[PDB]
């Protein structure tokens, strides 16, 4: 986060599997992984995307 | 005596019985008149090891709550009947919160108990073969390769039904793009007396009223995409057509009940909404 | 001293802090303003022990499947506001697995964990009480007594209002036989000055964005009907009125994050189908 320092929010981040229709909004996005960013002292979140997937490696 | 030596790094490079009680959840299933009960491979359908497991996320377990048997719709056995086919998890989506857990995750996993129920008199004759095919891919009605659609691929609790001779789609308008399975080619160009390959059941109505199989997840994945792959196909074909008395016009109810086994779901998201026929 | 003896068999007849993380299932709430978190009565949510189940079925234990946060939607405090109610497990009858549960069975258990979310700036006033009351019987607004239909007395996730001034219903054709909970009074004919005996917090915006009540089991049965009755009432006040920096029209929102914990199901049926309002 590059704002200022009195700037304040929530973010989510969110990584949802394949399968379902690409979520178009935050209702449907919170049902997958997920990480919900507090912007303060520290401007910067990790979110992992885990491994899930049905082969053992993908394709590039 | 001969001598072998690698001259390369990579691996690659180098040479070359009757009564029987069955309870699951809150359900339960009697059988007086049973032929035993298959293990399809000889393998009990199991949880993901952590060895083996490729999603990182914990995985959720409904355990009794989808791991319960439901009973699809009953089909009727005639003297014309060709067979029925259903794909699993295909024919469960609407089943209680085994399809919830389906479509609310992208990655699913579970193994079956098949229980096939059909009842006649001593005095019926006819004999179905029932047969759990991993990967029970279809052929099509048209000129174009692998065309049918995602709507009829997967009917649902209904399933589909066998053909006794093949007919091509030629509405080139509106295509039906729909599955022809014909009964004595298995649905895919193999002969269907060969299908006792895959693991099976004879329901031999002399003999026994019902069919148990249990099929493990078979997958080249340790866990998929329950809504675009299934798993397993159910293949119920009459062997010995259907006989009564000389009466005729008799037909008989055929009922379906698929237990779940050892579901483990991840990647919990939105719900996955198919589109419909 | 004194000397007592029983003459009789039957007993009846002798004398007389701010950084925090929640995780359940796939879900994970992140808090760094919390004024804590209240355990009512001191007692975390537990299962049923077998030296006190009544029913004898093997109960259902969806675990991660229902015992997610579940967020409800979202409420707007204004300077006018005079406060929301829920009822639990009504709140949830139509959230993911856990209402299907719900539906499913006869009997029903479940602690909670409710998180309360109102961020607002170190500009505003304002100060909410979050109560959690057993049995959170509210008042109607006819002079029939106990006149409140289920259909309003179970809103859902909505929830309900508190109103400033008591209304009668006077219209004897269509009564409305809604309720009509009176702030000041709690909905109960109670002092809401006094509702600090139940278990609360207190989000006092210049301290806390959040609350979090990790509310037992309570009941009289160690399993009830989850349908018929609602085993805690999730009651929200404005203390002090919402204010910021007299521009006035400031309205922020309150969301509510409700998590069913150690949750158990006996009597699977039919779904339970209620009339709707």
């Amino acid at each position: 986060f590059c704002g200022s320092m009195m700037a304040t929010g929530k973010l989510l981040v969110s990584y949802a599997p394949p399968g379902a229709e690409a979520p178009k909004s935050r209702k449907e996005a919170m049902l997958g992984t997920h990480v919900i960013w507090d912007i303060g002292l520290q401007s910067s979140c990790t979110m992992v995307v885990p491994w899930i997937s049905n082969t053992t490696y993908r394709l590039t | 005596n001969y001598t072998t030596i690698n001259y390369y790094r990579d691996s690659a490079s180098n040479a070359a019985d009757r009564v029987m009680q069955l309870t699951l959840g809150n359900s339960t299933i009697t059988t007086q008149e049973a032929a035993n009960s298959v293990v399809a491979y000889g393998r009990w359908p199991e949880y993901i090891k952590d060895s083996e497991a490729n999603p990182v996320d914990q995985p959720t377990e409904p355990a009794v709550a989808a791991c319960r048997f439901y009973t699809l719709d009953t089909v009727t056995w005639r003297k014309e009947s060709r067979g029925w086919w259903w794909k699993l998890p295909d024919a469960l989506k609407d089943m209680g919160l085994f399809g919830q857990n389906m479509f609310y995750h992208y990655l699913g996993r579970a193994g079956y108990t098949v229980h096939v129920q059909c009842n006649a008199s001593k005095f019926h004759q006819g004999a179905l073969g029932v047969f759990a095919v991993p990967e029970m891919c279809l052929a099509g009605d048209s000129t174009t390769h692998m065309f049918t659609k995602y709507e009829n691929a997967n009917p649902g609790e209904k399933g589909g039904e066998f053909k006794g001779s093949f007919t091509l789609d030629t509405n080139a308008t509106n295509p039906a793009r729909n599955f022809c399975p014909v009964d004595y080619l298995f649905g895919s160009g193999v002969l269907a007396g060969n299908a006792f390959v895959y693991p099976h059941q004879i329901i031999n109505l002399r003999t026994n009223n019902c069919a148990t199989l249990v099929l493990p997840y078979v997958n080249s994945l340790s866990i998929d995409s329950m809504t675009k792959h299934n798993n397993w196909g159910i293949a119920i074909l009459p062997l010995a057509p259907l006989d009564f008395a000389t009466e005729s016009s008799t037909e008989i109810p055929i009922t379906l009940t698929i237990a779940p086994m050892c579901c483990e779901f991840n990647g919990l998201r939105n719900i996955t909404v198919p589109r419909t026929q």
